[PDB]
């Protein structure tokens, strides 16, 4: 829909100095879409946006501590 | 009667003042103290890469 | 509101006396009976290594350093789960 | 009672000058020292 | 619903709390719990200042309602005045078993 | 940078940096005029000999002491708020980079694209080469693209620390669990220093920032050397 | 006379300019001739002698204004005392860089700071006003 | 204020003795331990 | 006799007289403290280590200067000494608890000392944030033993909260309304208000660091949804009325003593004084979040504590300029006190000027966490409250003693200090603007001719400290016997002689109603 | 001799053993915390026993035995427990502020919800409203104890006062087998942090304040109370309905409104 | 407030009280010399004939005295008080503070 | 001989104040004037002049073949 | 049980010069000494005890 992707836009939802929701959000968008679209069998490519805006937004640290986490089965947030 | 003021008061201040500017004139110029000042019209810029 | 009970005219202790057996204990032995009631133990969820809870970041200090003070075996897993 | 008066209703004594001077110095000299042989104790250990 | 047996004041109290208590029902302050009222203050109705001893601070709030307070000595003999109003007091030394 | 013997603050790199060197132009002369009004009064108060010691009525002059400072107040509050309410309005940044505190150097991350990070040290004083800044230099610096609107987050990944850039008029808190946001956006190419803002541990001292504004193509190159 | 510590609660006697008439006569005992002298006081001043005077009004009084009023040279006690102590200073300052301190970093060697500063101008640190703006790029030099 | 004449007068001279001892009791000590830092560093 | 009369003590001026005692030592400490940090930063380099002993010294430096000298000096000691005097009480409202107040000090020192020399010490700031604080970054006993500190001078300030309320609200003639009280015992009335809301908040705080580092709870750790900037939310609201309550007992004693030496016998505008600390101490409990502009807050937080912050000056500025007008008409007594006390409203002035510049919390960005801070309240600290504490003891030290101070060594050590403490503060404003950090132990090059001005400057003062111990030492060796006081019909506290005797007000004052 | 009403105290030594006694628990806890030892602790909490002790006993001593608390003196101590309950209360809504702050914001690391994922709060309908009867209740009957104080009753004064120290006892034997029982732990992130370290100083201070009630009825036994003149009971009865009210503000924050 | 002429006229009647005490005249005196201002000729000549009937003559040198102080640097004042006042300080036989030296410091 | 004139001898105090509290303010005014135009009108002027004809190309040209970049050679 | 406050009130109003922390008699005096020897012997080994936090340890 719309490519030529820079960054993550400005997002009335997290106007603040604190982004950390605007990262966990996104992270849980992305991959709650995943786990719907492969469920349906459905595409994943239709939640990249999510992915974009949390891979520019998330620290690679809780990207990937949180990644361990969904594997281990501790991830607290609903996915 | 002239009190300590009166009759040692012109030697305090001359004394304390010489006294003052010399040691302050001394630690400030002949001890190695970096002051840092400003390049500004004092150093010449020479070639660093 | 102002209750729905109803009584003054000048102060007392038989008023508050009144209040203590009449309402105030009736009310602690419905609840006592609610509660022992309610009672009785609860099955206790899968043990899921949380990283937000079994915090240890120094030994606790009295027993092995790893059990909680008021510790129940049956519903307080260590960091690796229920004591067997 | 207690003694009254100026020189009494402290607990030093001034009677002597000397020995309050004496007892000054250890005051207000061991409180001025404490730290630099705290910052020595430090450095000393690691 | 009908005993007694807790001590009353009457009864019960004792040392400095039952003397105010007793003085009290005399009308009397002895402790000086109460503020006394002004006289006119004049030389001839000067302001009266009971001590157990032969001299007294007195604070005179010259007017009413001044947030600055004037303090001085009051020592028996004549009548003293006010050094900022003027208003006169003298001193009424006695015992304290009054 | 700092120069030797400075007084005031750093030249503007940014506009927001040039808005708060002129709202504090008005405000020290405030300050100036104040503390020396108090010196003056203290001097007409004291160098008499004519006496005035009975009471003085106070309620006339005390409407004066106070109407006149809430003045001064509203003063300096109102464009003290404009450059406030200015510096939080939306800007729409072309880029993102994350920065994170450790002890005791800085790590950066630019992830809008592909996966670039790296650590900053600051370079030991015995490995400056010559004319480089001590306590200032670092290995890896924050090459950025000049011209643009830059997203900075800043976040820890252990105690507090601080991210600061003076002349840009930038410090944002690093705070582990938090991801804080700041905007940045350069006038000029160049180098730009900045030190850890919030006491650290052994190396507080010893953890700078140093951003490298060049034009947009340089940065795309030099980030896809990065890789 | 001999003030007292144990007179404190009585009235005493101040010399003060805002309070030219105090609450106590400076002397309260009188000799005979004093005794005499304030008889005749009560009698015209006219025919008072000038030390006759003098003598009632240091009996009231201990100071004149002018004697309480008086300047001193206290001033160059204190001035001169406190720069001879700020000049004491100065020799701790000397004992703590020749016993204290070693040498401070090599970049402040004359030639690291002639480098330094002109990376500095080619990075045009401070170029609007603190700095790089003070340096002549067209001819090589520092501003006049 | 107004005060008796001193009950025991301190002359200049213990004066520049009770100023002397005083400066001694804050510098030396001080002194002693800046003086070894290095020894106690470079150690 | 020695152990019931200074161990065992039920006495107001004893009690007072230990306060001032032990926050004379302190103030030794904290000199001691102050000359480290200045000698680390006295030329570029490393002195004494790298920043963990460097800020050992600086956490304790300030704890030493604000919990073991300003506060007992100011509270326990003129407080306790004055109050009842200046109320005609024959003592405090609770006398021996008052002396567990003052017992609880030393040992709290000794906590304090005890966390210097184990382990590498707290090098935490005197605001002890975590995570740097807590059990990773700061392992082993040196911050519980800080916490516990704190703890013991809570409680010691908080119990004499309580005693100083009640004692001025209960003791008081029956006449005597509060507003015929004098503006010291205002002060201090006020302080303790301050003290009993401020300190608990404190103590519930650094319990939860003390539970975070101990005990596994994690209020302050995000891994267990805690959050590190609550803890400065919880610090900070008691720290900006701890600002206050360290100042406004020296408002107090500034305004007796520019009274006195005014030769007036009232303060100009009392009661305008009274509103202006009631209202500076109000206004000082929802200003705290200025120390957290760059913490990541929402723009109208912002806007809220830059507005609330700024409104404190105008009370303020009623009492600065109540002092002018004091003066105003005066017969001037150029006293060593008086000199103090001109010397605290000119650099308190400046201080409260920087205050305002840094309100502004778009300036703060770049000011905050700089040596701008550290100029602006060090010159309301160490030129405020210490310039009050001095002209407070010189005016004072008579009556307490009995004995008169040599006022021309008095004019010289004034002279010292003032010119110490200006060379010391004022170059650092230039450091805080050109972007200095705070808690440094190096800088960078261009910092070097300020720093070395700086640390110059801390030299002189240390000079004045030494003078000053020599001055009392004299005062007490020539035993010049205090006679004639001037102006005691507005100065009760000299009207029982110097020194009072041990139990004055025995028969209370007489005070009518009219 | 004096002429005010007010009491100058015999020197004491209990401020300074009250004084060493915290040095001796603090430093005992740091031992304790640090060095494995229990030692210096155990001396510190029973010093500080001796020094309550001993000075609350001369307390009664000077009031009940000597006459020294004259209605000056009593005003004094009226004021004293007011700001010693309000600086209480201030301690107390520091960690309720620590409670609102996490739960009104959860974190990620909660699951970004509040109750946090993996915690089952207790039902606030079981043994906490018990707990909320317990102590309204005991506020009910303690109020009886003063009345009948008032009226000159000294059975039923006893009678009530009985009852009110059964109640706070009921209530801290069902907080220690809810402490047990609970699924939850203090090392459970600042769900149990915040559950604990809130209601468990409230708990001490329900054990405090029922002392202070006992304390109150031995005095009571042994006559020392008059129908006009029992400051201590009065500020027991005010400490024992501050403890009251806390717990309701727990029990609506952290029981319900938290769960 | 009231004018000049009745602030001035006030004290007038204060002093010239026939039967005013030593402490009377102190306190007035002591509580003039508070305001903003020099007495008047009139003002000082009514307390000088005071002293005069407490038979105090070194109190009328301190009233001359006390005067020429309130004028601080303004040096014409007190020349033409003590001006006004001669005929005064002629009847009652008033040395000025100059004609006794107690000018001298 | 002639007779001194009659000075002014009442609120000589408040006289000089009122004098002098006017003077304290034009100073104020004369000293604004001199630092809005020493200091503040100064540094907007040289702002503007710097950034009038600015060319932030041709800066970093020069900054580049000075060689301090580690990103452009 | 009887009210014995009288009792009291003579025992402790007797005029003795004791402080009132004593004033019950021997057995204030005893526990006095253990409080007083307890806070002091404690306060020692506290001190000992930071001694020995104050050096590393093998
Ligand atoms: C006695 C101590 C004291 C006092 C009285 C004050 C008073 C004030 N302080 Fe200060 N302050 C501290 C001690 C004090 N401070 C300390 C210790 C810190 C740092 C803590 C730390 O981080 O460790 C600090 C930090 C601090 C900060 C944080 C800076 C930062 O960390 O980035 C700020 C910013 O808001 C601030 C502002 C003010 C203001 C506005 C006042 C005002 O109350 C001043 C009001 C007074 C005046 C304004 C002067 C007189 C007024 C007039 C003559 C009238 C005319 C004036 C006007 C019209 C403006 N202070
Ligand atoms: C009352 C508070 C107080 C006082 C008086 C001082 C006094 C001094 N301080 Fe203090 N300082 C603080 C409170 C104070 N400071 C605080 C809160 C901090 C921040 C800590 C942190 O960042 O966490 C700090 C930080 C601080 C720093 C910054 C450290 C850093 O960021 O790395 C520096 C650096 O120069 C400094 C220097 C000095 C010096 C040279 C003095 C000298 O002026 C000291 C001179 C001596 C005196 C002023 C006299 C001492 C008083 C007496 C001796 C009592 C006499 C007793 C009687 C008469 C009864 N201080
Ligand atoms: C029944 C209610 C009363 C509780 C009695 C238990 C002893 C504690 C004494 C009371 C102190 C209260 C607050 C202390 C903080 C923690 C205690 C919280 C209450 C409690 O008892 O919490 C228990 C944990 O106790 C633990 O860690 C034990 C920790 C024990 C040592 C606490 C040491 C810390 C003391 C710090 C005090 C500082 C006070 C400063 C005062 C301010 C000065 C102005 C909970 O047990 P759990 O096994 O985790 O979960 C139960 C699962 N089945
Ligand atoms: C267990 C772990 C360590 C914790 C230690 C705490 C343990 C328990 C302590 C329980 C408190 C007991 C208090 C007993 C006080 C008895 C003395 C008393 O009650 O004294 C009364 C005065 O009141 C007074 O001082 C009022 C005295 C005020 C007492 C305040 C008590 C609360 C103290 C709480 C300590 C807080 C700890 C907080 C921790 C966060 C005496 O006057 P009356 O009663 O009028 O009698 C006179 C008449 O007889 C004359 O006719
Ligand atoms: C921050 C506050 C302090 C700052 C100012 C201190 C001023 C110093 C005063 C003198 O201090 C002494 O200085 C000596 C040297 O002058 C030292 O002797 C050392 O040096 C001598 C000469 O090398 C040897 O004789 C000695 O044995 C050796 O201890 C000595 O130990 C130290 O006490
Ligand atoms: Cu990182 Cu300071
Ligand atoms: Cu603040
Ligand atoms: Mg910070
Ligand atoms: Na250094
Ligand atoms: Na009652
Ligand atoms: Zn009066």
């Amino acid at each position: 829909k719309i490519k030529n992707y820079q960054t993550a836009p400005f997002d009335s939802r997290f106007p603040n100095q604190n982004q950390t929701r605007n990262c966990w959000q996104n992270y849980l968008d992305f991959h709650r879409c995943e786990k719907a679209m492969t469920a349906k069998g459905g595409d994943v490519s239709v939640c990249e946006w999510y992915r974009r805006v949390y891979k520019s937004l998330c620290p690679i640290s809780w990207v990937s501590t949180w990644d361990d986490r969904r594997a281990e089965g501790t991830f607290p947030g609903k996915i | 009667a002239p009190d300590f003021h009166d009759k040692y008061g012109n030697a305090v201040l001359a004394s304390g003042a010489t006294f003052c500017v010399a040691v302050w004139v001394y630690m400030a110029t002949q001890i190695g103290i970096e002051w840092n000042p400003s390049p500004v019209g004092r150093v010449t810029p020479k070639e660093w890469r | 509101a102002s209750a729905a009970k109803g009584d003054h005219g000048g102060t007392g202790a038989r008023t508050w006396r009144f209040l203590t057996f009449g309402l105030a204990l009736p009310s602690v032995a419905l609840c006592t009976l609610n509660s022992w009631l309610h009672s009785g133990h609860r099955e206790r969820p899968a043990f899921i290594p949380y990283h937000h809870l079994r915090i240890r970041t120094k030994p606790f200090s009295w027993g092995d350093g790893n059990h909680t003070f008021f510790h129940n075996p049956r519903v307080n897993p260590l960091p690796t789960g229920y004591e067997k | 009672h207690y003694e009254e008066g100026p020189g009494k209703n402290i607990p030093f004594s001034v009677e002597n000058k000397w020995r309050l001077l004496a007892m000054m110095t250890l005051f207000f000299g061991s409180g001025f020292a404490a730290p630099f042989f705290i910052v020595r104790h430090q450095l000393l250990k690691k | 619903a009908s005993g007694g047996g807790v001590p009353t004041d009457e009864e019960q109290a004792t040392g400095l709390e039952r003397e105010v208590m007793l003085a009290a029902r005399k009308g009397q302050d002895p402790y000086n719990i109460l503020a006394p009222k002004a006289t006119s203050g004049t030389k001839e109705d000067p302001n009266l200042v009971p001590s157990i001893t032969n001299k007294r601070i007195v604070g005179c709030i010259c007017e009413e309602d001044n947030s600055t307070v004037i303090w001085f000595w009051l020592h028996k003999g004549e009548a003293q005045r006010c050094p900022s109003c003027g208003t006169h007091y003298k001193l009424v030394p006695h015992q304290l078993a009054h | 940078m700092a120069y030797p013997m400075q007084l005031g603050f750093q030249d503007a790199t940014s506009p927001i940096m040039e808005e708060l060197l002129h709202f504090h132009d008005h405000t020290l002369m405030i300050v100036f005029l104040i503390s020396s009004l108090v010196l003056y009064i203290i001097s007409l108060m004291l160098t008499t000999k004519l006496t005035h010691t009975s009471t003085m009525d106070a309620q006339e002059v005390e409407t004066i002491w106070t109407i006149l400072p809430a003045i001064i107040l509203i003063l300096i509050a109102l464009p003290s708020l404009r450059i406030l309410y200015m510096m939080d309005e939306i800007n729409n940044p072309s880029l993102t980079v994350k920065t994170m505190g450790h002890q005791w150097y800085w790590s950066y991350e630019y992830t809008d694209y592909e996966d670039l990070s790296f650590d900053s040290y600051m370079i030991p004083t015995s490995e400056l080469k010559p004319g480089e800044l001590r306590l200032l230099e670092v290995d890896n610096r924050v090459v950025l693209p000049m011209e643009m609107t830059i997203r900075m987050l800043v976040s820890s990944e252990d105690v507090l620390h601080s991210w600061a850039v003076p002349s840009l008029g930038l410090k944002t808190d690093a705070i582990p669990g938090r991801l804080n946001q700041t905007t940045l956006m350069s006038s000029r190419p160049g180098l730009y220093y900045g030190q850890c803002s919030e006491i650290c541990g052994s190396n507080h001292s010893f953890m700078p920032i140093v951003l490298e504004l060049v034009p947009l193509k340089y940065f795309e190159k030099w980030s896809a050397s990065m890789l | 006379s001999v003030v007292k510590s144990e007179d404190y609660a009585l009235p005493s006697y101040v010399d003060r300019r805002d309070y030219p008439l105090p609450d106590v006569a400076h002397v309260k005992n009188l000799s005979a001739s004093q005794k005499a002298l304030k008889e005749k006081e009560k009698a015209s001043w006219s025919s008072l002698s000038i030390d006759e005077k003098v003598e009632l009004y240091r009996l009231k009084f201990k100071e004149s204004f002018a004697e309480m009023n008086r300047s001193t040279n206290e001033w160059k006690t204190v001035v001169g005392a406190a720069m001879f102590f700020i000049g004491f200073t100065a020799l701790l300052l000397i004992w703590e860089k020749h016993y204290v301190y070693g040498p401070i970093p090599h970049t402040f060697e004359e030639e690291w700071v002639a480098k330094q500063t002109k990376r500095m101008l080619d990075m045009k640190v401070a170029p609007i006003q603190g700095f790089s703006a003070k340096w002549d790029y067209d001819k090589n030099e520092w501003k006049k | 204020i107004t005060a008796k004449p001193a009950k025991t007068p301190t002359s200049p001279k213990e004066q520049a003795i009770g100023l002397s001892v005083t400066f001694l009791s804050f510098l030396l000590p001080a002194g002693w331990v800046l003086y070894h830092l290095d020894n106690y560093k470079k150690s | 006799m020695f152990i019931n009369r200074w161990l065992f003590s039920t006495n107001h001026k004893d009690i007072g007289t230990l306060y001032l005692l032990f926050g004379a030592w302190a103030g030794m400490v904290g000199t001691a403290l102050s000359l480290l940090i200045r000698a680390e930063l006295g030329q570029p380099g490393t002195l004494l280590g790298d920043d963990q002993i460097y800020n050992v010294v600086v956490t304790a430096h300030a704890f030493v200067m604000i919990f073991f000298m300003v506060m007992p000096i100011m509270i326990g000691g003129f407080g306790n000494w004055l109050v009842p005097l200046m109320i005609g009480a024959p003592d405090m409202a609770f006398p021996r608890m008052n002396n567990m107040s003052f017992w609880l000090l030393p040992p709290s020192f000794l906590l304090l000392l005890a966390s210097s020399m184990v382990e590498a010490g707290a090098g935490t700031g005197w605001t002890v944030y975590p995570p740097l604080a807590g059990n990773l970054a700061h392992a082993g006993a040196s911050v519980d033993l800080t916490i516990f500190s704190l703890h013991l001078a809570g409680v010691s300030s908080i119990l004499g909260a309580i005693n100083f309320i009640t004692t001025i609200i209960n003791m008081k003639p029956p006449a005597m309304s509060q507003y015929q009280t004098p503006l010291f015992v205002w002060s201090v009335m006020i302080t303790a208000v301050l003290l009993l809301l401020s300190l608990p908040v404190l103590a519930a705080g650094i319990t939860m660091l003390l539970t975070d580092r101990n005990l596994n709870t994690t209020f302050f750790d995000p891994a267990g949804g805690g959050d590190p900037i609550l803890y400065q939310h919880l610090f900070w609201f008691f720290g900006h009325p701890e600002v206050y309550i360290l100042i406004l007992p020296g408002f107090g004693m500034i305004s007796h003593i520019v009274t006195y030496y005014s030769g007036k016998k009232e303060p100009f505008g009392y009661m305008g004084m009274v509103w202006a600390m009631m209202s500076i101490g109000f206004l000082g409990f929802i200003v705290w979040a200025h120390h957290m502009f760059t913490v990541g807050m929402d723009v109208d937080t912002r806007a809220y504590f830059t507005s609330a912050t700024m409104i404190i000056a105008i009370p303020t500025g009623v009492k600065v300029f109540s002092w002018l007008a004091t003066l105003h008409g005066g017969n001037i007594k150029w006293s060593p006190a008086m000199m103090w006390a001109l010397g605290f409203i000119f650099l308190f002035t400046v201080g409260g000027l920087t205050g305002i510049v840094l309100a502004n919390s778009s300036l703060d960005i770049v000011l905050h966490d700089t040596y701008y801070v550290v100029a602006h309240f060090h010159y309301v600290l160490s030129m405020g409250a210490v310039f009050a504490i001095m002209g407070g003891f010189v005016h004072w030290f008579p009556l307490f003693s009995g004995y008169t101070l040599n006022d021309t060594w008095a004019k010289i050590h004034f002279a010292i200090m003032f010119v110490g403490v200006n060379m010391t503060f004022f170059p650092q404003h230039f450091l805080g603007l050109s972007g200095m950090p705070r808690r440094y132990s190096d800088y960078p090059d261009a910092y070097t001719m300020w720093n070395t001005i700086s640390s110059m400057g801390s030299f002189i003062s240390l000079t004045a400290v030494m003078l000053m111990v020599f001055i009392i030492w004299e005062a007490f060796a020539s035993k010049r016997e205090v006679l004639t006081v001037d102006l005691t019909t507005t100065n009760l506290e000299w009207l029982n002689g110097c020194p009072p005797p041990y139990h004055t007000f025995e028969e209370p004052t007489y005070v009518n109603l009219k | 001799h004096q002429t005010h009403a007010y009491h100058m105290v015999n020197p004491s030594p209990w401020p300074l053993t009250g004084a060493l006694s915290a040095l001796l628990m603090t430093s005992g806890l740091t031992m304790w915390f640090h060095f494995n030892s229990m030692t210096l602790l155990m001396i510190g909490l029973t010093t500080n026993m001796l020094t309550m002790y001993q000075w609350w006993r001369d307390v009664i001593r000077e009031s009940t035995f000597q006459g020294h608390h004259t209605p000056a003196v009593q005003k004094g101590l009226r004021y004293g427990m007011i700001l010693f309950i309000i600086s209480e209360v201030l301690f107390f809504t520091g960690f309720f502020w620590a409670f609102y702050h996490s739960s009104l914001a959860p974190t990620p690391e909660l699951g970004g919800c509040w109750p946090p994922t993996g915690i089952h709060p207790l039902n606030p309908l079981e043994v906490p409203l018990l707990n909320t009867s317990v102590l309204l209740a005991s506020g009910v009957s303690i109020t009886w104890a003063h009345h009948s104080l008032m009226e000159g009753d000294r059975k039923h004064m006893l009678q009530a006062l009985f009852i009110t120290i059964t109640l706070g006892v009921y209530f801290t034997l069902l907080q220690a087998s809810e402490y047990y029982e609970a699924p939850f732990t203090i090392s459970d992130g600042v769900y149990g942090s915040t559950f604990f370290v809130a209601t468990g100083f409230h708990g001490l201070h329900v054990i405090i304040g029922s002392t202070f009630l006992i304390v109150c009825f031995f005095r009571q036994l042994k006559f020392h109370f008059t129908s006009n003149h029992h400051f201590g009971f009065e500020a027991a009865a005010w400490y024992w309905h501050f403890v009251d009210v806390v717990w309701l503000f727990l029990y609506v924050s952290i029981y319900w409104w938290g769960s | 407030h009231e004018t000049d002429e009745e602030f001035d006229a006030r004290w007038v009647t204060y002093f010239n009280k026939p039967d005013i005490d030593a402490w009377e005249l102190r306190k007035g005196m002591n509580t003039l010399v508070g305001y903003d201002l020099v007495p008047e000729p009139k003002i000082i000549d009514a307390a000088l004939r005071a002293c005069r009937r407490l038979n105090d003559f070194a109190s009328a040198v301190r009233i001359l005295e006390v005067v020429k102080d309130k004028a601080g640097p303004h040096k014409e004042i007190y020349p033409y008080v003590i001006q006004e006042l001669r005929p005064t300080l002629n009847e009652l036989g008033i040395s000025t503070p100059e004609e006794l030296g107690l000018d001298k410091v | 001989s002639t007779a001194l004139a009659k000075p002014q001898m009442r609120g000589l105090l408040a006289r000089r104040l009122r004098f002098h509290i006017v003077g304290a303010f034009m100073v104020s005014l004369g000293f604004a004037t001199f630092y809005k135009f020493a200091v503040a009108e100064k540094r907007k002027k040289a702002y503007a002049d710097f950034y009038r004809n600015y060319d932030s190309m041709k800066d970093f040209e020069e900054m580049r073949k000075a060689g301090i970049f580690q990103s452009a050679k | 049980f009887e009210n014995r406050v009288a009792e009291k009130q003579k025992l402790f109003q007797e005029d003795n010069g004791l402080p009132v922390h004593l004033k019950g008699g021997a057995t204030d005096n005893i526990l006095y000494r253990v409080t007083m020897t307890l806070c002091l012997g404690g306060t020692l080994y506290s001190l000992y005890c930071l001694g020995w936090a104050s050096f590393p340890h093998k």
